[PDB]
């Protein structure tokens, strides 16, 4: 974990996404590109229920 | 070094567009090669709307190592406490051997025509030798090397004017390098220069389209011919769109408006010309040489250089047709 | 036997040349027209590159011609040097940094260099301590001048003369030669160890011990020792000569041999740490061992009778001629001094202040200082690897055992022999009439 | 002297023109230029061929180019490749870079502005090094303004 920071805002990609209440998101990342959608799972044992994912948008959220 | 050096400044308003009239001075110190140094004379000119640059060209002494030059802006209207200032710095040409090369004139026309022989004055000031063997150019253009010229120099003037034809291959851009050659008693040293020519964009095959019935306005169905006119068989893309699709919004540009302008930007070296030595004014004209007498150092790779039912919807005639010489339809 | 020709690789541009190497088996031992036909041949190539140091990033600039990029900005103040000849760029044309006119030291290049453990030289130019840094420090001295401007290798220099002879008086360190630590841990080398002595000195004994030949040959030994300086280097970071770094930085990735075995021959073995610089007076005198027992027995004594300059004691070792005839003096003298009318020592003292030489050094290995270059740890390990293979060529072995207890030692592709007091000749071919042959001890082996 | 000047980098696919000029001689010389890889030892990629005159006086060009011919996998492949010239009086070499960057694409579609529901007309013109044609295989992708 080196301070760095690596992330340079000029190239338009979000950070690491707060998962649900039990968390669990799989593939794990730093940084993120826009319009790459990453699939939440709930931890042992749960359910995940209705639509599940997160999708990064153009701004930073 | 006693070469008067040419300095072309530009003015721009808030955003991004030039302003014309507008009286500029600039202040310079020149430094001797060995120390201290000299408050050089301030010049003041205006820039001029035709031509959207302000010019100038200071002659220096002979021992100057660099020259900095203060760039303001000067008006009636202007106060000192807000106002545009920018200063800059150029380093001058390294030689052991002293020597130097420059060329003049190139697109000042503005630019350049097709056809025509155009003629560019040279001087090798502080040479070694004023005999020179020969004078070698080399014209490239769209990242490639086009032409291999060869000339030869006599002691009938100071300065020799050179005479480049121009061909269909360099219609959007080129720069041009002249390097002549000299023998030492130790090891041999070539000077060269390089400048950016602008031409005239004309394309290799030119393409004419125009409609056969020559009315101010059409009544809306009235059937039309279109024509399609070139010099070689080409394939045509037409697209018909209407004037009211753009619109929205901001203009919304031009359909495409620039791409001899795109087609420019396969070029390998940046900016105009020149550079330290024999090696940087090479490779900043995007060349590398391969020669006996002088060592090319390529800074390694990095490259700095950045900007340095109906009627009636839109849209129709959307075809391809091949067009040997001239070709018609009607619609 | 010499060994198998090695194939060309890796061109030189730099040296713009195509050298091969040969490893060498068996060297000479009592004679029989040793190796000679030189190990290394070169031929003329055709040259890749333009001879320069390469770097990796250099994010922070600012380049040099010869590419050693300077990371702190130098430019353009006030040595502008950055590599021969200064090479510009730094400068100009802005005045100015580090003001004032300081003197350089004499000699900061013995300094720099190098030592080759194994052969005793001072091979080729490693250090470089002429880079300023940037920051101007200087040491004043006695005598001299004017301050002595600080080069930034050195972390501290001082000039220590002092307390007159004294030191040089209290010296000579009376020894005749015969037949941590510890001793054994100095075979393997790898630096210090406490180096800082731990015997020496430099070796041309190659003449003297080809010298006991057709006598007994006992030795004597007097040295004086003046220290002109006092310097020590900050092993921290230290800034590489362009000529050590241009032949390190050309180097094959993958391991050989031949290549790498060319970098201690060239440049040495070791760098120094600490150490001193200065000028040693030393003399080995040779006497035949019949001649003690004629003039008569005096161990303890007649070893203060070395003194002498500026009938028993009176006239004697290195007769005048004819004073000390009666009472000998004869018969080899050899000079073994390093560095440098009415008062001839005194002619070569004053001219070790204007040319000098290292006295009392401690030595690093070589390999400490492939440091911050392109594949530097790769290089490193490389190299670490290469010594080993190095040092096996030099330690004696095949030198075959001696009789009559004769240690083989070794210089260049002979061994030489050298045999213990009480042998007549060398190769030990003959005893001394003092009768003991029955020794022979043994070793590895 | 023998001055070769080349492109500062070569281009995947395209032709590049390479230009040699002498000092000049009594004596005619031919002369040789080719483009070898990296292993030089042992390969080459393409070899160009001249010959000097008088008629010529003393400086000529040949084209050269690299076709894809490089080793599959490794991505990005060769970078760099090695320059040669071997002449009577004189024999050097250089190594150079390489781009994959080769000719140009314009899309072109039938209106800026498309309503929901409609068709978008799109035509791509390709060009070579050359800017002639150079028929190419060409993906074209969509994205969302999300
Ligand atoms: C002489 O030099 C050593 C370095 O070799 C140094 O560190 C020590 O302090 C010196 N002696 C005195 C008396 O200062
Ligand atoms: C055994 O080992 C080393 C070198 O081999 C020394 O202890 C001695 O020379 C002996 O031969
Ligand atoms: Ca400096």
């Amino acid at each position: 974990k080196e301070v760095d920071l690596p992330e340079i805002e000029a190239d338009s990609g979000c950070p690491q996404p707060v998962p649900p209440e039990n968390g669990f998101i799989r593939n794990e990342k730093q940084l993120y590109l826009v319009g790459e959608d990453v699939e939440i799972s709930c931890l042992t044992g749960f359910e995940t229920v209705g639509y599940q994912y997160f999708r990064c948008l153009p701004d930073g959220t | 070094p006693g070469i008067p050096y040419p300095i072309k400044v530009q003015v721009k308003d808030s955003l991004d567009q030039l302003v014309g009239g507008v009286p500029v001075t600039l202040n310079a110190q020149t430094i001797d090669v060995n120390q201290e140094t000299s408050d050089l004379d301030p010049s003041k000119s205006v820039t001029r709307v035709d031509d959207g640059v302000a010019s100038f060209v200071l002659n220096l002494p002979s021992g100057v190592t660099v020259l900095e030059f203060n760039v303001k802006t000067d008006a009636p209207d202007l106060p000192e406490e807000n106002q545009a200032r920018e200063g800059y710095r150029a380093i001058a040409y390294s030689s052991l051997s002293q020597s130097y090369l420059y060329i003049d004139w190139t697109d000042n026309h503005k630019a350049l025509l097709v056809g025509e022989h155009l003629n560019i004055i040279v001087t090798p000031k502080s040479p070694y030798i004023d005999k020179i063997t020969h004078y070698n150019y080399l014209i490239l253009s769209k990242g490639k090397i086009i032409h291999f010229g060869t000339r030869e120099k006599f002691s009938d003037a100071s300065y020799q004017s050179i005479n480049i034809p121009v061909t269909q291959n360099m219609v959007p851009s080129s720069r041009l390098l002249v390097y002549y050659i000299v023998t030492g008693e130790q090891t041999a040293e070539l000077v060269s220069d390089s400048v950016w020519l602008n031409i005239e964009e004309k394309c290799g095959n030119q393409l004419q389209v125009h409609l056969s019935p020559d009315a101010d306005a059409y009544s809306p169905g009235q059937t039309v011919s279109l024509n399609m006119a070139t010099g070689m068989d080409s394939w045509v893309a037409l697209a018909a769109v209407d004037s009211a699709v753009y619109g929205v919004q901001r203009g919304a540009k031009k359909p495409l408006e620039r791409v001899f302008q795109f087609l420019e930007k396969s070029d390998l070296g940046c900016g105009a010309g020149g550079g330290l030595n024999n090696a940087n004014v090479f490779h900043l004209a995007g060349l590398t040489f391969l020669t006996n007498a002088n060592a090319d150092d390529s800074q390694e790779n990095d490259e700095p250089c950045k900007e340095i039912r109906s009627y009636f919807p839109e849209s129709w005639l959307w075809e391809v047709h091949l067009v040997p010489r001239r070709k018609q339809l009607q619609f | 036997l010499l060994g198998d020709f090695g194939p060309w690789s890796d061109c030189d541009p730099c040296i713009e040349k195509q050298s091969k190497v040969r490893s060498v088996l068996r060297p000479s031992q009592f004679g029989g027209q040793p190796c000679t036909a030189p190990l290394v041949a070169f031929q003329p190539c055709i040259p890749s590159k333009l001879c320069k140091i390469e770097e990796a990033d250099c994010k922070n600039k600012f380049r040099c011609d010869s590419g050693r990029c300077i990371a702190r900005k130098l430019e353009c103040n006030g040595e502008n040097d950055c590599g021969d000849n200064s090479d510009e760029r730094d400068c100009g044309r802005t005045k100015a940094v580090c003001t004032r006119k300081y003197n350089p030291i004499p000699s900061v290049q013995l300094m720099g260099n190098g030592f080759h453990f194994l052969a005793g030289e001072p091979r080729g130019e490693v250090l470089d301590n002429s880079f300023t840094g940037g920051i101007c420090k200087t040491v004043k001295s006695s005598r001299t001048s004017n301050p002595y401007r600080v080069p930034a290798n050195l972390e501290n220099v001082g000039f220590e003369v002092q307390t007159a002879e004294d030191d040089l008086k209290t010296d000579f360190y009376k020894d005749l030669t015969s037949l941590q630590g510890g001793s054994s841990f100095s075979v393997p080398i790898f630096y210090s160890s406490k180096r800082s002595e731990n015997i020496n000195h430099n070796s041309a004994f190659k003449q003297a011990i080809q010298a006991s030949h057709k006598k007994d040959s006992s030795f004597i030994r007097i040295h004086k020792v003046m220290k002109v300086l006092n310097f020590t280097t900050k092993a921290k970071d230290l800034h590489l000569s362009d000529v050590f770094l241009k032949a390190l930085n050309h180097l094959p990735l993958e391991y050989n041999s031949a290549l790498y075995s060319r970098i201690f021959d060239d440049f040495g073995t070791h760098y120094f740490t600490s150490g001193s610089l200065g000028g040693v007076y030393d003399l080995l005198y040779q006497f035949s061992s019949e001649e003690l027992k004629n003039s008569g027995l005096t161990e303890e004594e007649a070893k203060h009778c070395v003194r002498i300059e500026t009938h028993r004691c009176t006239t004697n070792k290195l007769s005048e001629k004819h004073e000390g005839s009666f009472i000998q003096g004869a018969e080899k003298s050899i000079s073994l001094i390093r560095g440098g009318e009415e008062k001839t020592f005194s002619e070569w003292l004053e001219s070790v202040k204007e040319n000098p030489a290292v006295i009392d050094f401690e030595l690093a290995p070589i390999v400490d200082l492939v440091r911050n270059i392109p594949c530097a740890v790769t290089k490193r390990n490389n190299l670490r690897k290469a010594l080993q293979e190095y040092a096996a060529k030099f330690d004696p072995c095949q030198c075959a055992p001696c009789p009559n207890n004769g240690r083989p030692t070794l210089s260049g592709t002979e061994c030489l022999c050298v045999c213990q007091s009480g042998t007549y000749g060398e190769n030990c071919e003959k005893q001394s009439p003092d009768y003991k042959s029955n020794a022979v001890d043994g070793q590895w082996g | 002297t023998y001055v070769i000047s080349a492109p500062k980098i070569f281009r995947v696919g395209a032709s590049e023109n390479i230009v040699i000029q002498v000092y000049g001689y009594t004596e005619a010389f031919d002369a040789t230029i080719s483009i070898k890889s990296y292993p030089d030892k042992k390969f080459s990629y393409s070899s160009g061929h001249v010959h000097l005159s008088s008629e010529n006086k003393f400086q000529n060009s040949a084209i050269l180019t690299i076709q894809p011919k490089q080793l599959p996998g490794g991505q990005n492949p060769v970078s760099y490749v090695y320059l040669e010239v071997v002449s009577k009086h004189f024999s050097k070499s250089k190594r150079m870079p390489i781009t994959y960057d080769n000719g140009f694409l314009f899309i072109h579609t039938d209106k800026p502005v498309y309503t929901p529901d409609q068709s978008v007309k799109v035509r791509v013109y390709s060009l070579n090094d050359d800017l002639k044609p150079a028929k190419r295989e060409t993906v074209l992708t969509f994205i969302d303004p999300e």
